[PDB]
């Protein structure tokens, strides 16, 4: 649907502003905690220079007893004050109208369909973790065709230096399955050169050899 | 008649 | 023990320095999380500003919609996760552990009383002590108006209105010269007018209560003290 979405972006922008308020508030608390730390850092440095003389001063002793007894407690409370309560409560409230796992696969599956409807090639569509998710959605549906296309597309994006949270090894294992000997044997050998510690990579390559 | 000061306190 | 008092404060100083290191590492951890979140929010600002300038054309192409679904379903949770991550536990654990070794209320009055005792002992006016001019000694150390207020309060609890009067005046002077402080003049005049009353300076107590009411006309006790003072004085005649 679309009209529903228009309300969602509205929700998301308004969430970004609330997110902006959270950031500003944490920053102020962080700034306060830092100023206090610097002051304490100076007194403790001056004091450490000559400890006995320092506490030796009746004014410093009184100041010392009070700071430990009263002031560090006020500092702790600030440290403990959570600044995210307003934002987090709001996000929870806005989250009723969020799509869920089933919506995300719905839009993903739709994408596969669109790739299919207008015959866009994998190079064409992107112009990587995203790519990884898609190869896997097809694989789940035993769509080994789209799995091959998509793992190959992710690798293309990774080799081209797009650092991503996905480990390349997870990508090549499914792809070698996806090919399913020559492309499979080649990709499996490719998997094992970078990461020798993959169990199911080794035993299969050994299995590929006998056939 | 008024009452005496309490502790401040 | 006199020398065990100093040994205890010296140990307390080393403990307090270490609390500062633990505190600085905490600050360092918050700054890193906040900077990540800040980058992340800005990135989200870009995605949303560009979306909002043509929301309908944007949402129809399903690849974008896919992207829209994933961000709310997945990326905003990762962010909630990052946002909710507490960075203070290392510091708090350490502090919780160190408070076993902290002084209590009693150690704080003791240090206050030792100040009162040196003042009495060397015959110092309060402004001299507060300004750090003690019998030659370097280095100078100083009292805030709020420190003065606290000393005034320690004396008060012992019903020592002589020192109560003295220190409240010192606090008051410093607020009047323009010191920024968490303590307010009304609190000081409250205690001050009172100490002046115990000591039998009816005139001074009346005047000071009037100064308080100038700042706080609805101060309940000060209004009561005003009527009372005025009554006894008319009767001393």
């Amino acid at each position: 649907s679309i009209g529903q979405m228009t309300d969602l972006i509205h929700t998301e922008k308004d969430l970004v502003t609330s997110l902006k308020d959270y950031i500003k508030a944490e920053e102020d608390k962080l700034e306060q905690i830092k100023k206090w730390a610097e002051k304490l850092d100076r007194l403790t440095s001056t004091a450490t220079k000559d400890p006995e003389g320092f506490v030796g001063h009746p004014v410093n002793a009184f100041k010392l007893m009070k700071r430990l007894n009263t002031e560090w407690s006020e500092l702790e409370n600030l440290v403990l004050k959570d600044m995210s309560d307003g934002f987090i409560s709001n996000l929870t409230i806005q989250r009723q109208y969020f799509p869920n796992d089933e919506d995300q696969v719905g839009a993903a599956k739709a994408l596969l369909r669109l790739q299919d409807t207008y015959n866009l090639d994998t190079d064409t569509i992107s112009k990587a973790e995203d790519c990884f998710e898609l190869g896997k959605v097809a694989y789940t549906e035993a769509d080994y065709y789209h799995t091959e296309l998509w793992m190959e597309q992710a690798l293309r994006q990774l080799d081209e230096g797009e650092i991503s949270t996905i480990d390349k090894v997870s990508v090549l294992d499914y792809l070698s399955y996806a090919v399913y000997l020559d492309k499979a044997l080649l990709l499996t050998k490719k998997l094992l050169e970078l990461d020798p510690e993959h169990q199911r990579a080794n035993g299969n390559l050994k299995y590929f050899e006998y056939i | 008649p008024p009452g005496p000061p309490g502790p401040p306190g």
